[PDB]
Order: structure tokens, then C-alpha cells, then sequence
């Protein structure tokens, strides 16, 4: 009973149930899905609405980090956002300190450590959501996700979220040396569209987010146009 | 102290005296001013020996840690900002004329003059220290920009010795280091060879008139150099 009660405690296998748990709330979470291309990198996230009457851009999933860099959150979305806020501390201390836009695998990797140092102690909790981390800075298109235990692995493509298996079977179909932005924006979306239960959640819309040439190595969502 | 620092095509020269001097006094004759912060960024020392040390020591550390994060090549834009920042922050604490100065493949070649108040202007060249103030005019005539690397090393020396032949704070060795894509390229002018000086110069070997030996016309000859004469 006591093995699984903080994150500051090991089982006798050697894991961290609280973290596992934290995960759990990711993988129950709305869908996810992401694609690292020669021009740039691509997010799509379907967004579960509650509610008939929220305004279009509600519970944004996707969040500038900086000019280069956006962070769309799998996940719990207000813990999400303590991320992306943190995130953000790391892009303009990148910018105030070394002059320098941050670079995507460092960003990462900062975004890891953090979500990390909340797995470690008795006080506080693993984060409900696992981190997509979108980039276009000096090291070219990074596309990398942070999940609830802080590990960063870098993707060309990635599905997080109940659909995760389905999602990632529609990647898979992708060549990922051959496709544009232009092109993912469209293949993205309409995964989200086919892995969604239309039956379960029937209130939905799906956000997309780019960073390419195209936009000017700027972290934007696309316009509502390209999302079909 | 004179410190600058050129750039030519692929890269920078830095280029320095070689005196500290408490006052009239020559402390060290043969000090390094030209401080590595990495392997291809530099910066010269003005001011403060202590201080400038000091700054270039921290900097130095956090640009090592920094790339050893990031894992690539650190930018002189990130050189010149960190030393901007903590020239800043002290600039009523500390005296320290930098110039930061080196090679990025992004940027090639830069040069950052972070002066005493701790302003960060980018440049095609950068001058510094006491010297400094003999060179402005000597680069105005003298200084053409798209130089060859050695013709800018030739042209820095040349400059720095301007200056320690006018400046009593600078003097001894010219150090110039050039930083780009090839490995650093540092040399040390001993003042015995350095490119001028006013003591070797012909335009001063006649001495001034201003003995002038007791005469019966007002015709100026020449020094009494003779009791007998």
C-alpha cells in the first residue's frame, strides 16, 4: 500500500509507481500527434470540448514557448501549462543570458530535467501530461517529447494520448524524408479525424501548430484553411 | 594598454601591448591581455588587471559549461552578451575596457568592444585602453576594410606599435592571436623587431635645437655637445 504513495519512493522491481501513474493520466488524455519534416515540424492535437458553447481557441493545447519553439501539452492541461511556463523561463533566459535562440534538443532537455525534478521528491507530484516540444532553432526541425517521468527522446514522428497505438500505426504509413509541412498539416489532421471515437467525445475541434519555412522559422498555429 | 581587435574575411585579429603598469612603473613587461574564452573566441583585457581576470576567468567558465550543454560550437554574439552582462551589472564596482572578439561558423569572424560602461556594440574593428586614443586616427587614414589575414596581422601589429611609441602605459610585446575556421594562429612581436618605433623612426634622430651654445648672432646651429665647442 505505501510503495505507490509519493513519487520519492522506489518498489522492490526498482520503479516509481506515481510517475507510472502520472502517465496513466496522459494515456487516458485527448490525442496527440506530431511530424519532424526536412521544412519544418508539425503538431495536431484533437481538443475533447465538455461543452457545446466554449469559444473557438479554448483550452489551447499548444502554446508558443518562443519565436522557434512551441510546446503542445498531452495531457493534463493546467500542469501542461507550468511546463510551457517554465519552458518559456528557459527561452528567454537562453535570450537574455547567451544571445541565442534556444536550441530545440536543449530546450528538450531543460523541459525534461524540470518535469523530472517533480519525480523525485516526497513534496510535490510527477506532471499529468507528457510535453511535445516543437523546434526551429540552429539545429534545424526538432521535434522531441518530455513525458511525467522527464525523459526526452526525439522523434520524426509521435502519438501521445488513447489513440496513442492506432495513431502511431497512420505515422508509420508516412515517409519521413519525403513529406512537407504542407502536406503533414493535412495527413496530421485527418489521423486525429479517423483514430477519434465519435460515439464517446462528440464535441471536438483539431488545433494544429507548425514551425517551418513557410511560416519564417516562426512557432504559429495554422490557419483554419489547411486544417481539413 | 592597447588592445584591438580587426576582422578579416574568414575570421579576427586580436592584437595587445604587452604592459601593466602601476602608474610609471612597469609591473609586468610581458603580460597576455589576449584571454581565451574558447577555443576560437577571445577577448582583450583594458583596465583593471584584477578585474578584467576575473571576468575573463567566470566567463570563460560559463561559455565551457554552456557549450558542454548545448553540445556545439558556442557564438561570439553569446561571448560578447555574457561579458556585456557582468561588465554591466559591476560597471561602479570594477574598470574594465573588454573587447570580445573570435570565430563561429554561423557569424564567421567578430568583434564586440563591451567599453567601461558596459555597452556591447558590434564592429569591424575595435580599439582599447589608453593606446587606444593614438589608433582612432591611424585606422580613420590608415585602416582599409577586406584585408587578407596577413595583411591584418601585419596591420595590427603596425597599429598596436603606434601606440605603445605614443603611450607611456603601453609598451613591450605585441601579442596578436587570429581566430577562424583554421587552428589559432598566435605570435609575439618582441619590441626589438616590432614593425615601429619613434627611437628607429629617421624623422626623429636630429635632436631638437634647445641647447644652442652661447653665440654672437642669432643663427640657431645646433646642441653644444662639447665644453671645448
Amino acid at each position: 500500500s505505501g510503495h505507490d504513495q509519493s513519487t520519492d519512493v522506489f518498489s522492490a522491481e526498482g520503479r516509481v509507481f506515481q510517475v507510472e501513474y502520472a502517465g496513466k493520466a496522459v494515456d487516458n488524455s485527448s490525442t496527440a500527434v506530431a511530424a519532424c519534416c526536412k521544412d519544418g515540424v508539425v503538431v495536431a492535437v484533437e481538443k475533447v470540448h465538455t461543452s457545446r458553447m466554449l469559444e473557438k481557441g479554448s483550452n489551447n493545447r499548444i502554446h508558443a514557448v518562443d519565436r522557434q519553439a512551441g510546446i503542445c501539452i498531452c495531457g493534463l492541461l493546467p500542469d501542461g501549462r507550468a511546463i510551457v511556463s517554465r519552458a518559456r523561463q528557459e527561452a528567454e533566459n537562453s535570450r537574455d543570458i547567451f544571445a541565442t535562440p534556444i536550441r530545440g534538443s536543449v530546450l528538450a532537455n531543460r523541459v525534461g530535467e524540470f518535469m523530472h525534478a517533480y519525480t523525485t521528491h516526497f513534496a510535490y507530484r510527477p506532471f499529468g501530461c507528457s510535453a511535445i516540444i516543437a523546434s526551429y532553432a540552429d539545429d534545424g526541425p526538432q521535434l522531441f517529447v518530455s513525458d511525467p517521468s522527464g525523459t526526452v527522446a526525439g522523434y520524426y514522428g509521435v502519438a501521445l494520448g488513447k489513440a496513442k497505438t492506432v495513431a502511431k500505426s497512420e505515422l508509420e504509413k508516412l515517409d519521413f524524408s519525403s513529406l512537407t509541412c504542407d502536406e503533414a498539416v493535412g495527413k496530421l489532421a485527418s489521423i486525429l479525424h479517423e483514430v477519434h471515437d465519435k460515439q464517446k467525445d462528440k464535441l471536438y475541434e483539431v488545433e494544429v501548430a507548425w514551425v517551418c519555412d513557410k511560416s519564417d522559422r516562426k512557432f504559429v498555429h495554422v490557419p483554419a484553411d489547411m486544417v481539413p | 594598454t592597447t588592445i584591438l581587435a580587426v576582422s578579416y574575411n574568414g575570421g579576427v585579429v586580436l592584437a595587445a601591448d604587452s604592459r601593466t603598469s602601476s602608474g610609471t612603473y612597469v609591473v609586468n613587461r610581458a603580460s597576455n591581455k589576449l584571454t581565451k574564452l574558447t577555443k576560437k573566441i577571445y577577448c582583450c583585457r583594458s583596465g583593471s588587471a584584477a578585474d578584467t581576470q576575473a571576468l575573463a576567468e567566470r566567463v570563460s567558465n560559463y561559455l565551457g559549461s554552456y557549450q558542454t550543454d548545448i553540445g556545439a560550437g558556442v557564438n561570439v554574439a553569446t561571448a560578447a552578451n555574457l561579458f556585456q552582462k557582468m561588465c554591466y551589472m559591476n560597471r561602479w564596482n570594477i574598470s574594465a575596457g573588454i573587447i570580445v572578439a573570435g570565430y563561429d561558423p554561423i557569424n564567421g569572424g567578430s568583434v564586440y568592444s563591451i567599453p567601461s560602461g558596459g555597452s556591447c556594440v558590434k564592429l569591424d574593428y575595435a580599439l582599447g585602453g589608453s593606446g587606444s586614443i593614438f589608433l582612432y586616427s591611424f585606422f580613420d587614414a590608415n585602416y582599409k576594410p577586406g584585408m587578407s589575414k596577413s595583411e591584418c596581422v601585419a596591420f595590427c601589429q603596425r597599429a598596436v606599435a603606434h601606440a605603445y611609441s605614443r603611450d607611456g602605459s603601453s609598451g613591450g610585446l605585441i601579442r596578436t592571436i587570429t581566430l577562424d575556421a583554421d587552428e589559432p594562429e598566435d605570435q609575439t612581436i618582441p619590441w626589438n623587431r616590432s614593425p615601429y618605433c619613434m627611437e628607429k623612426d629617421p624623422k626623429y634622430v636630429t635632436q631638437a635645437t634647445q641647447n644652442q651654445p652661447f653665440s654672437s648672432s642669432a643663427k640657431i646651429t645646433g646642441n653644444r655637445m662639447s665644453s671645448t665647442g
